[PDB]
RNA sequence: AGCUUUGCGCAGUGGCAGUAUCGUAGCCAAUGAGGUCUAUCCGAGGCGCGAUUUUGCUAAUUGAAAACUUCCCAAUAGCCGUGACGACUAGUCGGCACUGGCAAUUUUUGACAGUCUCGAGACUG
């Protein structure tokens, strides 16, 4: 368990976006996505010990209604140096995989 | 019996050009 | 008072087919579109252009990798003999240790298994 997933969870929806340039996108994703709707949290997957951006990342959105438009408007849109591919987050943590296992046998 | 074939690393080693044991 | 007709809107439950669905600051059209059975009769859209296999989710496959803040080494975790240490009178006993052994009647490498009768016996191999 990584105590880093408890900063965006506010019943919000986490758009799950890949195809992000390694050399860029440290905060360009936040800059691009701040226009709609307002200030939020946008963080990029950057592994420690190497300073190498793993590319893909999250973005937290207040409302799924706003998320729908954001996805439909930024799906493949040119951000940084690569077009971004957007999908839905999973957050398959222990409290959910236990329920998944319980449902499997049922 | 059979043992996992102990392999080594080629790229991104941060070590000497020669081989470790 | 219930019953009932038509048009429209909203949902639920079913069936059918994907050579067809949709758009029309383009043109023409009940002051008539279109008429190859069918005409002193019939009566509604037609033509041109344009788009084309949505989305969420799930499953399978490819490969080294299909996209989201591990492997390996060393050591630790019963009895009979033997060696010391110790205790008690060459012998006996207790604990510890490890340099051989533990399927041939008294034990720990199996006289067991099947059958039948009303807790108890009989039959067979």
């Amino acid at each position: 368990e990584d105590p880093s997933l408890l900063e965006w969870d506010a019943d919000d929806f986490r758009i799950f976006c890949g195809d992000l340039g390694n050399e860029v996108n440290d905060d360009i994703l936040a800059r691009a996505f701040s226009r709609f709707p307002s200030f939020l949290k946008a963080k990029v997957i950057r592994d420690k010990r190497t300073g190498k951006t793993k590319g893909y990342g999250f973005v937290s959105f207040k409302d799924p209604s706003d998320y729908v438009r954001a996805m439909r408007e930024m799906n493949g849109k040119y951000v940084g140096s690569r077009p971004i591919k957007l999908r839905k987050s999973m957050w398959k943590d222990r409290n959910l995989d236990v329920v998944r296992k319980k449902q499997k046998e049922k | 019996v059979s043992q996992k074939r102990k392999y080594r690393q080629y790229m991104n080693r941060k070590g000497g050009f020669n081989r470790p044991l």
